[PDB]
């Protein structure tokens, strides 16, 4: 993440490592919604244009860590895909629409002081908490900056919402009702921003009426990372709720 | 699962503040 | 002219914006990927005819295949 800083620890303990099973490389990040499942960016699993296309094999997640490297031992979790579930209409020939994805987990994880579950957010949450000038926060192990560079520990950045014609006129790309973009813009003399390596990496919000944190998004993309005038786009994690619970009470 | 959903222990449950948390919520009452 | 974003288009459609050929509404495979989806009961599935199930915001769509992403826009005229 461009202009974080070091996560504290436990701090964030629904977010996910998603890494390939070999090359052992970190490809992108999620979230522990419940104990069995985890939420993350469609694209990281599918994308054509970059012969990109995983199964429930080539890729584990590790749950809990906070170092990128060193595998903390008593901590984290290193569990196994059962099953991966990409949006049916998650447009990846064109602005990458629906950039959601579910993974089962084979077998269920033990929540421990530094693996929790964040929650989905229900229409009255979403409906008064997403809203521009508010902020949620990023967190990643992704690039620190846009070029030339990955942290040692998990970062964050707590971004404002913007005004989706702002968000609209912030490029050429197709933005949709299934996406919001968040981050500061030129003038406010403020920068950070999610990059590449951040993806599936969850937005989270604080609740005032209870207090309960919620994710509201997923770092689906963006032009460079940390450029003016640009903003970083999210999924409508609330947008594709129905989804969501459809496959999960599903199978 | 999700019922005790996003309380973190080490924070809202010890009745701690993360660093920063506070940013955001003070960034909706204004 | 086809006013809410084809939300309603009940047309004989069944060709995608690059001209490539919808897949029956209810292929076996055009209903696999249909069934994680919430469509709405108005919309009716005629055939492989364009269609908005949806209410997609940017128009009537259609299959074109058997995988995610593997569908498209169809080219009508709105108001
Ligand atoms: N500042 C940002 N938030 N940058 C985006 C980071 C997220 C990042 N996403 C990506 O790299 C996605 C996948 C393919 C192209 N892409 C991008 O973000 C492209 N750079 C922009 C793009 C949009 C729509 C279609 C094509 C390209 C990731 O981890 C996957």
């Amino acid at each position: 993440i461009v202009e974080g800083s070091d996560a504290e620890i436990g701090m964030s303990p629904w977010q996910v490592m998603l890494f390939r099973k070999s090359p052992q490389e970190l490809l992108c990040g999620a979230s522990l919604i419940s104990d069995r499942w985890v939420l993350t960016a469609a694209h990281c699993l599918l994308y054509p244009p970059w012969d990109k296309n995983f199964t429930e094999n080539d890729l584990l997640v590790r749950i809990g860590k906070h170092s990128r490297t060193r595998y903390e031992r008593n901590i984290e979790k290193i569990s196994m895909l059962e099953k991966i579930y990409i949006h049916p209409r998650y447009n990846w020939r064109e602005n990458l629409d629906r950039d959601i994805a579910l993974m089962k987990l084979k077998k269920p994880v033990a929540f421990s002081d530094y693996i929790h579950p964040v929650c989905l957010p229900d229409r009255e949450t979403a409906a008064s908490l997403l809203q521009a000038g508010y902020k949620g926060r990023v967190t990643g192990w992704g690039n620190l900056k846009e070029t030339w560079g990955q942290p040692s520990v998990l970062q964050v950045v707590n971004l404002p919402i913007v005004e989706r014609p702002v968000c609209k006129d912030s490029t050429r790309i197709r933005i949709t009702d299934n996406m919001f973009c968040a981050g500061y813009k030129p003038d406010e003399g403020k920068r950070g921003d999610a990059c590449e390596g951040d993806s599936g990496g969850p937005f989270v919000m604080k609740s005032p009426f209870n207090n309960r944190w919620y994710q509201m998004g997923i770092v689906s993309w963006g032009e460079g990372c940390d450029r003016d005038g640009k903003y970083g786009f999210y999924t409508h994690v609330f947008r594709l709720k129905k989804w969501i619970q459809k496959v999960i009470d599903q199978f | 699962g999700e019922a005790d959903c996003g309380l973190r222990p080490l924070f809202e449950k010890k009745s701690l503040e993360d660093k920063t948390e506070r940013e955001l919520l003070e960034s909706y009452i204004d | 002219c086809v006013p809410d974003r084809g939300r309603e288009y009940r047309g004989r459609l069944a060709v995608t914006t690059s001209g490539s050929r919808c897949l029956a509404w209810s292929s076996e495979q055009a209903k696999a990927l249909s069934k994680d989806q919430d469509f709405n009961p108005a919309v009716p599935l005629a055939e492989n005819f364009c269609r908005n199930p949806d209410g997609d915001e940017e128009g009537a769509w259609c299959y074109v295949a058997d995988q995610p992403g593997d569908f498209e826009y169809c080219n009508l005229n709105y108001c």
